[PDB]
Formats: structure tokens, C-alpha cells, sequence
């Protein structure tokens, strides 16, 4: 078993080991610093399951894919709510974070893996489930594109990643995952999973 | 080529009917026969009801596609939504693959085909005759998927068609109908009759 040293395997490493210095100079030797190992798994993730908030915000204001999902669909912010990182789930969220996104398995958001016998459960929980809640009615309904999206049918919008729109109506009891946008001067329907309360960092 | 839904009752009479469907919004399921329009929520029972006048040739058996209904939307083949084909839920221990949208629930002898040509999915299950001194023959089907799943239908319109095949593939019947799976069929079913008997003219109490 050959231990590799190439600049992604280093990066990996060193931000799970937080030798931040390390990370700070690996990372402009690396083609694609948001391309993952075997199981999935970005130096982000690592980065914030090892809990290196210097490396979380590094890697993240860098560029790094902020929803990437490992083989069983857990992105960084479904790693920091397991954790019950307050604080690190306001930053991903405020970095373009996908609060829809589900794990493959069973189908929950970031809000759901939080650890109710752990500390920190209520104020992580309760701020995860708000942003599901208030997502389209706060900030004067104005959500941006987390990715494309080509309509499939004549009553939906177009989207690109970080386009920005306002929704008119979320209809929580008919059709919960679509929701009624205006973009620039069309209006349509839109999938509600795709989006963040704010976009991703370029 | 794009799957055939031109009903087609055959030499033997194959009608596709359903029994008395609640016009209540806690029905789980309702059919519009004024629409030819099946309303029916995600992963819940649908007994279909099967009649022929004469019985059909030994080896006879009875599929069950979806089909997208536009013709934009026709070459795309009906399958599950991502997320859902990924789930624990109603995918574990199951017969049927967690691709297909149409199941049929309680026969062991159904078959869950993918087409190796076309990349078609449909379930068949051998013609069996009506019990002693009943009328139909029911066959229990189950659609895995809302037809507003992201990534799946996605606010997409489908024809569900039932065809009486011989063991060859030889039609020997054909009966289709659109299919919508919501949250409410009761409520569904309503407006979207109330709004075709207005843009129609058609005469109501």
C-alpha cells in the first residue's frame, strides 16, 4: 500500500491534519482543488470534520466547491451540522451553501444530521431549519442559482449559477420543491434545491 | 420509434376500467372518466380492473409503460427521480428495480423489463382469468415517483398504457390514460374537470 504525495493527496491531508501554512502553499500546485479522492471526499470536508475553521475559510473564499458531495450525497454543510457548528454552517451558507441538498440513503438536509445528545444542537439545529423555513420570504425573497437549470416545461425559468431572483410565491402545500420566481423581467417556476439564500464565491 | 397508445380493444373486448373512485380529497387515489385522467399519490395502492369477453391465447400477459404524454417530451424514457432511486424508502428488499416508476404490487410472477433497444421500463404480469363468478381481473399498481420530482417527471405529463400482449409481443389489446401523481388526487381531479367542462361548453346540472 503506496501512501501518495501528489499535490491533491497532499491537500486532503494536511487540511484534515490543520497544517494550515502546508494548505496555504499545496493548493496552488493542484489542478482542481474541489476534485475529490475515491470516497468522495474534498479537502473541505475534511477541513471542517476535523473542525480547521482558518482551513474551512482558507478553502472556501478560495473558490473550492462549497456543495460538493461525497458517495453518500454529505456536503460540507452536512458535515458542519453533524458537528453542531453554528458558526461554520453561517459561513457555508453565506458562501453559496445548498440548504436542500439531501444525503442519497435517507433523504435529509444538513439540519437533519445534527446531534441531538452533543452540544451546541438547538442553536445549530433551530438556524438550519430557519434558513428551510424563512428561505424566500427573508431578505425581500431574494435567493440566487446554485446551478444551471433548463426548463423543462413552458411555465419555468431559466437559471445559471448565481443569478439572482426574487420569489413571489414558495405554495408550501401544492408542489413544496417549486416555488414562483421573477427573473430580470420573466417569471416562473423553479426547483427550490437548486438555490441559496446567497451565491457561491467565484 | 416512440411506444404506440391508440386504444385498441381487440379480438377480446380488453377494457381497462376502475371501481367506484372517492371524489373525496382524502382518496388516495381517483379516475376521471371524463378526462381518461388517473390521480393517484406517490408509492400508494392502484387497483386497476381488467375485462376481456373471450379469453385471451395461453401465455398471454399484460404490460404496464409510462410515457411521456407532449411530443417535445416523447423520446425520454419515464424513469424515477435521482433522489428517490438512491432512497432507503420503498427500495429495500423490493423486487422491482429503484428506476422504475410503475410496480405492481402483490404477484410474485410480475417482470420489471428494460429495454436492452429502446431503454424502455414496464412491468408485465402473466393474463390471469377473474376469480369464480366475478366480472374483472385486478391487477395493484404502484407509481414511485410525483410527477413534479425534480430530476424524474419534473412537472411532466405521462400516458400510462396497458397492453394485452401474446408471449411474442404481439398486441392482441391497447388501453391508455394520463396519469398524475400529487398530494391531492380528490382536489386535482376536480378543478381540472371543472375547468374542461368550462372550456368545452359542456352541459352540467
Amino acid at each position: 500500500m503506496r501512501v501518495k504525495f501528489n499535490p491533491l493527496a497532499l491537500l486532503l491531508d494536511s487540511s484534515l491534519e490543520g497544517e494550515f501554512d502546508l494548505v496555504q502553499r499545496i493548493i496552488y500546485e493542484v489542478d482542481d482543488p474541489s476534485l475529490p479522492n475515491d470516497e468522495g471526499i474534498t479537502a473541505l470536508h475534511n477541513a471542517v470534520c476535523a473542525g480547521h475553521t482558518e482551513i474551512v475559510k482558507f478553502l472556501v473564499q478560495f473558490g473550492v466547491n462549497v456543495n460538493a458531495a461525497d458517495s453518500d450525497g454529505w456536503t460540507p454543510l452536512h458535515c458542519a451540522a453533524s458537528c453542531n457548528n453554528v458558526q461554520v454552517c453561517k459561513f457555508l451558507v453565506e458562501s453559496g451553501a445548498a440548504v436542500f441538498a439531501m444525503t442519497y440513503s435517507d433523504m435529509q438536509t444538513a439540519a437533519d444530521k445534527c446531534e441531538e445528545m452533543e452540544e451546541g444542537y438547538t442553536q445549530c439545529s433551530q438556524f438550519l431549519y430557519g434558513v428551510q423555513e424563512k428561505m424566500g420570504i427573508m431578505n425581500k425573497g431574494v435567493i440566487y442559482a446554485l446551478w444551471d437549470y433548463e426548463p423543462q416545461n413552458d411555465d419555468e425559468l431559466p437559471m445559471k449559477e448565481g443569478d439572482c431572483m426574487t420569489i413571489i410565491h414558495r405554495e408550501d402545500e401544492d408542489e413544496i420543491e417549486w416555488w414562483w420566481a421573477r427573473l430580470n423581467d420573466k417569471e416562473g417556476y423553479v426547483p427550490r434545491n437548486l438555490l441559496g439564500l446567497y451565491p457561491r464565491i467565484k | 420509434v416512440i411506444p404506440s397508445n391508440t386504444d385498441y380493444p381487440g379480438p377480446h373486448h380488453f377494457e381497462v376500467t376502475f371501481q367506484q373512485s372517492s371524489t373525496a380529497k382524502s382518496a388516495t387515489w381517483t379516475y376521471s372518466p371524463l378526462l381518461k385522467k388517473l390521480y393517484c399519490q406517490i408509492a400508494k395502492t392502484c387497483p386497476i380492473q381488467i375485462k376481456v369477453s373471450t379469453p385471451p391465447p395461453p401465455g398471454t400477459a399484460i404490460r404496464a409503460m409510462p410515457v411521456y404524454k407532449k411530443a417535445e417530451h416523447v423520446t425520454d424514457v419515464v424513469k424515477r427521480c435521482p433522489n428517490h432511486e438512491l432512497g432507503r424508502d420503498f427500495n429495500e428488499g423490493q423486487s422491482a428495480p429503484a428506476s422504475h416508476l410503475i410496480r405492481v404490487e402483490g404477484n410474485n410472477l410480475s417482470q420489471y423489463v428494460d429495454d436492452p433497444v429502446t431503454g424502455r421500463q414496464s412491468v408485465v404480469v402473466p393474463y390471469e382469468p377473474p376469480q369464480v363468478g366475478t366480472e374483472f381481473t385486478t391487477i395493484l399498481y404502484n407509481f414511485m415517483c410525483n410527477s413534479s420530482c425534480v430530476g424524474g417527471m419534473n412537472r411532466r405529463p405521462i400516458l400510462i398504457i396497458i397492453t394485452l400482449e401474446m408471449r411474442d409481443g404481439q398486441v392482441l389489446g391497447r388501453r391508455s390514460f394520463e396519469g398524475r401523481i400529487c398530494a391531492c388526487p380528490g382536489r386535482d381531479r376536480k378543478a381540472d374537470e371543472d375547468h374542461y367542462r368550462e372550456a368545452e361548453n359542456l352541459y352540467f346540472q
